[PDB]
């Protein structure tokens, strides 16, 4: 079971690590029992009044979309070229 | 009169332009292009001389042409001279240029789509007549039909708007010819130390008989031409005659009549026949590009340029400028086939600068070739 | 008199080709093309080529230079190719205006 699982276990750990890091992004910086200060401050700020998942300006968003399209075209062209130079296709 | 244009539409982009008259010296236009707009002297100039006709290229052929042209231009800093009008092959080519510009992570080499369009064929010219230096004029983009008037393509970064000549109705063509000739006599780099003469090349896509005079004038100015095999217009006539091998008056008259039945004017037909004969008399400036067979536009461009230079003169110094161009595109096979084949003697002092360029530009194949060649 | 027509005659050699559908489509498109050069005539043949998912035959015969194809012409044929799960014809029609 160890031999069969280890490779998938690594991938599952990475996938879980994503969620845990996202979870630590929003967590208050003060560990409990101190965390009560952070909770009180957050509640008071809510009553009175993200590096991941960011929104970009229109120009930058359009530039990134075109760049992604260009990269996709290059990747598909590379796939087609590698298929054309394959031994089976040459034969 | 210089002004900036702020296109309004799907993608908000800013473009520059300048109104220019037929009596202007091309030196001033080149100077303002290089300095005022900050455009570096290009390493390659490709001029489109067609695609404005009613008939259009097939979408597959159009896409192949645009992809090949952009891929060939991306190697160095290239200019793409087109009519800055949103129509036909020009629209798609400018769109491809803009897409490459956005996706290019290296701004060191830039593909610039210059637009030379007649003033009387501009839609909403009054909108850009403002040209306030503090506030660039806002210009709306509209996909007009064929008609006779178009809107400026938003994908062309710079424009050259030429007023109609009251003498003759060919102001834009004469201006394009003069600009190409003047650009062909410049230097690729900032200084004349390791810089070559700028390679100016023309591309023909479904020409009309009206452009034969301008094409012959360009040939007289000794600039190479590339002819699409399946374009549709004069390109088919030229490729068929070159495939035939010899051109005679009856054959070219029959082919022109078959391809352009609408054109029925004896004087015009005779003039076009003479123009075609004089054009084919050069030959060394003519080259065929077949996307179905080769589809390697950079290879054809280099072959045409080296063929033109070799026909011009047999001096090794003439090939040296072509040798640097072959180095710049890392086409060692083309260089070995054409420049380094028996005829041209190459001394060690001749290859010093070219060896430096190959060494400092990370091209190992040319380093090996030069070491093997003295 | 039979051989005088010719465009209505086609040879099937099972030893060489053995692809009866290919020969059938080639014969039908040849007959229609000899009948008339109008693009509407090929459109009926284009739908038949779509129905059998023979994109190579269509590209060789119908979509070769001579026949002009407008966007409005390909609307119904594009619908048929799209709704009949033929992706090759979808790509061909997108590439053709």
């Amino acid at each position: 079971t160890f031999q069969v699982v280890q490779e998938n276990a690594d991938i599952f750990w990475k996938f879980q690590r994503y969620n845990l890091i996202v979870e630590y992004h929003s967590r208050p910086a003060l560990a409990p029992p101190f965390i009560i200060i952070s909770h009180i401050t957050q509640a008071l700020l809510s009553f009175i009044k993200d590096l991941l998942e960011r929104e970009l300006p229109s120009g930058l968003d359009q530039k990134l979309m075109t760049w992604e399209t260009v990269q996709k075209e290059n990747y598909l062209a590379k796939l087609e070229h590698e298929h054309r130079e394959s031994s089976g296709e040459r034969l | 009169r210089l002004g900036d244009i702020d296109f309004t539409g799907v993608s908000r982009t800013r473009g520059k332009f300048v109104r220019v008259t037929s009596s202007t010296d091309p030196a001033e236009i080149y100077q303002i292009l290089t300095k005022q707009w900050g455009l570096a002297p290009p390493h390659l100039v490709v001029a489109l001389m067609g695609g404005d006709e009613v008939a259009q290229l097939k979408p597959w052929l159009r896409d192949t042409l645009r992809k090949g042209l952009v891929k060939a231009a991306q190697s160095t800093g290239a200019w793409i001279l087109t009519s800055g009008l949103r129509f036909g092959i020009t629209k798609n080519l400018g769109q491809a240029v803009r897409d490459h510009s956005l996706a290019s992570t290296s701004p060191k080499v830039r593909v610039v789509a210059i637009g030379i369009a007649p003033w009387n064929m501009i839609q909403n010219r009054d909108l850009l007549l403002s040209a306030k230096p503090d506030h660039p004029a806002t210009y709306p983009t509209e996909d007009l039909p064929y008609g006779a008037v178009y809107s400026l393509d938003c994908n062309h970064s710079h424009f050259i708007l030429v007023d109609e000549d009251p003498k003759r109705p060919g102001a834009t063509g004469e201006m394009r010819v003069k600009m190409l000739k003047h650009i062909s006599l410049q230097r690729t780099g900032y200084g004349g130390t390791g810089s070559i003469e700028i390679p100016v090349l023309c591309l023909l896509v479904h020409g009309e008989p009206r452009i034969l005079q301008k094409m012959y004038k360009n040939i007289q100015n000794s600039i190479p031409w590339l002819i699409l095999a399946g374009s549709g217009g004069v390109a088919d006539i030229l490729v068929t005659l070159m495939d035939r091998g010899c051109w005679d008056a009856d054959i070219v008259q029959e082919l022109l009549i078959n391809t352009f039945p609408d054109g029925l004017h004896s004087t015009e037909i005779t003039s076009w026949t003479k123009l075609i004969q004089r054009i084919l008399d050069h030959g060394h400036l003519l080259t065929v590009h077949d996307p179905e067979q080769d589809s390697e536009l950079d290879t054809v461009i280099l072959k045409a340029l080296v063929k033109a230079c070799k026909s011009q003169s047999q001096e090794a110094q003439d090939f040296l400028d072509a040798l640097k161009l072959a180095v710049a595109w890392n086409r060692v096979d083309i260089a070995k086939s054409e420049i380094f084949s028996g005829d041209v003697q190459w001394s060690a002092q001749d290859l010093e600068e070219v060896m430096m360029e190959a060494l400092v530009n990370d091209k190992p194949d040319f380093v090996r070739l030069f070491v093997d060649n003295g």
